[PDB]
């Protein structure tokens, strides 16, 4: 004799119906016929008994507010068996609301139906008076509605834009209503931003794919798993990105900026990526727009390489060398920065726009001061990014020509006035970067006599040089020789003592501005000899040391004297006129600092 | 010894920011108060409370209802309530007179979320009526 | 039968009370009457026994230098029970020297009083003997003295004082001694400050309360139990700040502040927590004054929130907008700082007394530079803290109004005098913040001229522009367009060559007031053409550059020149006097400086 069944249940399905399954006897090893009835307690009282050779039961168009008591008894299907004893009998309570479905669970612009049957005091309302709203604010509109039957009421919802949050909840609530009068119950929608926007890259070694997505939306609704599903077509992305059939998962770790993070290795550089994110829940899945990607196209530029710069031989241009970039193969234009070394780089750009010119050549106002250089590379149709900074390049500080100009030096006499052949020790001055390039070896004294002709005596690197000095006429040039020849503008001074008298200066004149500026004036006389310059010397009145000169453009009347003067000390202030035969009569006064 | 103005004005301050503090949360305040919902007629809601005897039995009520709610909010906006009980109970002391002291479930269980929000809004519908019939000489 | 009594115990009180107890029998479920025997083993040796329902006994006058041995039996109290076995006996032996009491803890003001029986080789000396000595420093008058017995020394302090911390020794140490014969044993009396100020913040979100107390005081004695004990009251706090009997233990830790601190939560939020802290110390237990709060009352008033500081176009005014705090819900005094941005800042102050303004306008010395404003905020009846500083918030550079003045501008010549096309360089300087107000977006040089009417050029940010002057006459009008507009108060500038003959100046004369200051004299003639005013031009003599202007008005007739003067080189001060139809014939002298 068969055992009564078992495991009797019972639901309301979406579609406003009633499904009845039940466990049936596995230690049974014959088929069974199952008894099931049922007692609609609704507004109707109906009760009946049906026949099933299967578990499973359907009753349609249930009514609201009804009750339903099911029994099921079992019996052997085949010989002459005997109807087992009845299951237990279970209870359901409908309510006043019946839905079409009760809930839908979607992605953003899909097509979204709800169907109503609304009790109100045993009478099931026209669908012409069945009316909906979306969490109590607003009637729906009336072209949104339709009637599947004049109980079963029909609501539609096109173009679905994503439900902006109210609150913690994620869905929209839907009550169905005799107009003014309704249920308890509620609905709900569930739409999200589903069109998400995952940011895929390559690395600079083409060896990775790196996917980033932020779901700030997705952690609202819990209970259900996430995942990144995709697809693997062979070559390129076709136009329509879809999911094919076949679909494959892929693991994930999330970082601590909220983005879940995807590290792909090895990578098909050709074969396009369908991808997207799906979203298994308990009332169903959503998948995220399926996007393709192709990896070549993702590829972060990578910087120029081998970069030396140098300054050009004998032009004093910025030359930069470098290596392209292994990828891409494509052509690029080259933004170089450039300027000074130290803290602050005065950053100015060059456009390169060849791709071939692995080198290039710029402008610069010092020929050996360091210099901080970075290239960077797009490709040419700007479908991609800029690539990383080259290396910063440096300069060497190395001459690069001859000296431009050799320094200025003056005379001072030793000796008696009367005997003739007198100690003049030339003192110079070091030559900054501005004429001595960035270096000086040594400096020359080339002479240049009437007995005695032309002769150079080399000095090295010191700043004087006391010579006898005997003949009459006695032209004397100094040479600044760095590492690779010789200074180019030098300064001839002559030496006669006829010309010794000759006077170029009406006046002098001296006031003190201050302690540290002396300032000078002087009218000149209408000199016959070609005069290039004068030579200031002052001095503390009376002394034999405290001697100091500088040399002055003839051509102006004013001179600024910034030097450590004592106030107490009154300085004499001689101007010596220099030409071309010889030094001229000096001009001297005398005046307080 | 009890100074009685320092009372009201304590008992409004706290309604006011009992009523506030659950004004905060976004979803309730586009809900309509008034709509009626079939159903949930044991829920206290809008039916003159026009004595303290009234006024107590609903808060008692309504402090029934949240003590099964598993939110922190509304447990401390309940402790609220019950030092507002006790205070009703100070007050009818003031004035001299005596004060005595299931289904839900069946609702929290089909239909948490419009159980809640309807409770609540009803909730911040008692405060503003008895704040509204505080002054015209509330009587037990 | 019922078993032997066990459990016995034995113990002297502080006044010589004897008390003996032993362990009731709960094993039997009927009530035993004790028979005890004690035997005194003292200078006389005595024994005796009682019966006693309870299990306690009490034998007064405990003798010094005393055994005493104890035996217990019990016996049914209802029915013919039977005697159980008598218990072990328990020996025990006294001590001599005598204090009432030992030690005392109280406050400034009490009346102490304290006594010793003193033993002086194995004598009790009279009370006329005993001596009482503070600390063994100085005697305590007799007058304190008094005589309970001629064996028990008396004294008394009325009226106390706080017993000041002697390092370590925070109490007083009384010997009583055979007047200089003095023992060891010495009273202990203890006045200790337990007044704390403790700071109690409920949580931004009225769940959870945070109190805050500094032990500043307590940290002085060690060894003793200090702890905070917590009361809460069903409704508000007691008028008067009371001990409720019943109270509990409030675990709480300090922290690196020096404050402790702990939290109750959840909160019950009108339901009044009296706390205070009681230190069991060895003498009891001192017991800070209970002070009661309502959590309420010191929530915490959070920074404002969402605040913006800019500039009020129009008005010039410091607008400053923000939100009130989610709590507290009472009304708010409001304090605000203001001031300059930069690494150094001074802070302009101002208070808001009405919590209805969420908006203020403000006054600033600076109208357009870079502002740093932080907010805080309070309950207006300050029963509460002071919110920290907002985050700072920033200005943005926007003009306030199109400019007042425009910019004083003055001609270059340039080109030969027969030439008529001459390059007419037009040189201005920027307006100040109170002509340009903010800023001055761009320069707008509007000519006018009898052939093309007016039409202007726009000149950008240069305060020089260089244009060719053809016609005879030609007018020029420079405006310092803001973001708004254009200066509303402007000067015009004609230049024209036949009425530039057109003298104006009848005398003038230079004088050398310093090395940084000139002063400028000059007589005018009387003007026919309409002299808005001059244009002293002054350079270096028989130079080109060093050419500096001043626009001087004409109703003036002394002036004052400011420069880094160069007293060697003569100086040419050419005052240009300007007229309504153009530039008049400059008056030239030459003067030192």
């Amino acid at each position: 004799k068969p055992d009564p069944p078992l495991g009797l249940h019972m639901e309301v399905t979406d579609d406003g119906n009633l499904k009845i399954s039940w466990d049936s006897q596995t230690m049974a090893p014959f088929p069974l016929q199952y008894q099931v009835k049922y007692l609609e307690n609704s507004t109707i009282v109906r009760e009946a008994a049906e026949i099933v050779s299967a578990t499973s039961l359907l009753v349609d168009s249930v009514l609201p507010g009804s009750s339903y008591e099911v029994q099921v008894r079992s019996k052997r299907l085949d010989g002459s068996g005997v109807w087992s004893d009845w299951s237990s009998p279970q209870v359901f309570t409908t309510q006043d609301v019946v839905y079409f479905p009760p809930k839908i669970l979607t992605s953003v612009g899909s097509n979204a139906s709800f169907h109503c049957i609304y009790k109100n005091e045993n009478q099931i309302i026209s669908s012409k008076q069945i009316v909906w709203w979306r969490n109590l604010a607003e009637k729906i509109p009336e072209i949104q509605y339709s009637i599947v039957s004049d109980r079963v009421s029909k609501v539609t919802f096109s173009n679905l834009k994503a439900t902006r949050p109210r609150g913690k909840f994620t869905y929209d609530a839907v009550y169905c209503c005799n107009e003014q009068a309704c249920h308890h119950r509620y609905a709900e929608l569930y739409v999200i931003d589903v069109n998400i926007n995952i940011s895929c890259e390559t690395d600079g070694y083409l060896t990775k794919m790196t996917c980033r997505w932020s779901p700030s939306t997705i952690q609202s609704l819990v209970g259900s798993t996430v995942q990144l599903r995709y697809h693997r077509r062979s070559l390129y992305c076709p136009d329509s990105p879809s999911i094919h059939p076949t679909s494959e998962p892929k693991n994930c770790v999330l970082q601590r900026d909220g983005f879940y993070e995807c590290v792909f290795q090895p990578i098909f550089l050709l074969s396009g990526y369908t991808m997207w994110i799906r979203i298994n829940h308990s009332l169903g899945s959503l998948d995220s727009p399926p996007t393709c990607v192709l990896p070549d196209s993702v590829v972060k530029p990578l910087p120029p390489s081998n970069v030396k710069a140098e300054i050009t031989v004998n032009t004093g241009l910025l030359k930069v060398s470098w290596e392209k970039p292994v990828f891409p193969e494509n052509n690029l234009q080259f933004q170089i920065r450039y300027g000074l070394s130290g803290k602050e780089i005065q950053w100015k750009t060059h456009e390169v726009f060849d791709a071939k010119s692995k080198s290039a050549s710029l402008l610069v106002s010092d020929l050996c001061a360091v210099y901080v250089v970075q290239v960077r590379c797009r490709r040419l149709d700007g479908l991609g990014y800029w690539s990383n900074w080259s290396s910063p390049a440096y300069t060497l500080v190395m001459d690069v020509k001859v000296p431009m100009r050799g320094p200025e030096f003056w005379r001072k006499m030793d000796g008696d006035v009367t005997k003739k052949e007198r100690n003049v020790t030339l003192l110079w001055k070091p030559l900054t970067k501005n004429d001595s390039l960035c270096s000086v070896r040594r400096y020359v004294v080339k002479h240049r006599t009437a007995h005695n002709g032309t002769w150079s005596e080399d000095v090295g690197n010191r700043t004087n040089l006391t010579f006898l000095w005997t003949e009459p006429a006695h032209t004397v040039t100094v040479l600044a020789v760095n590492s690779l020849g010789a200074s180019l503008v030098n300064f001839n001074l002559t030496f006669s003592w006829p010309m010794s008298k000759v006077s170029a200066v009406e006046s002098l004149s001296a006031y003190p501005l201050s302690s540290s500026c002396v300032i000078l004036s002087w009218t000149l006389s209408p000199d016959d000899y070609s005069l290039l310059y004068l030579v200031i010397e002052w001095k503390i009145l009376n002394e034999d040391d405290g001697m100091k000169w500088l040399r002055i453009p003839s051509n102006v009347k004013k001179f600024y004297i910034h030097d450590n003067f004592i106030p107490i000390e009154k300085y004499q202030f001689s101007l010596y006129p220099v030409f071309m035969e010889g030094v001229g009569k000096p001009k001297i006064i005398n005046g307080f600092t | 010894g009890v100074p009685i103005q320092k009372v009201q004005d304590d008992t409004k301050t706290l309604i006011k920011t009992i009523v506030t503090r659950i004004n905060d949360i976004s979803h309730t305040q586009s809900v309509s108060a008034k709509q009626r919902v079939t159903g949930l007629d044991f829920i206290p809601g809008l039916h003159p409370i026009l004595s303290l005897s009234k006024m107590d039995q609903t808060l008692a009520v309504y402090q029934q209802v949240l003590t099964s709610l598993p939110s922190q909010n509304v447990l401390q906006i309940a402790n609220d309530l019950e030092n507002l009980r006790d205070l009703l109970h100070l007050l009818a002391f003031s004035k001299s007179c005596s004060l005595p002291q299931e289904s839900l479930d069946g609702v929290l269980e089909a239909s948490l979320y419009s159980t809640e929000v309807v409770a609540l809004s009803r909730l911040q519908g008692s405060l503003q009526d008895i704040l509204q019939q505080l002054d015209v000489s509330p009587e037990c």
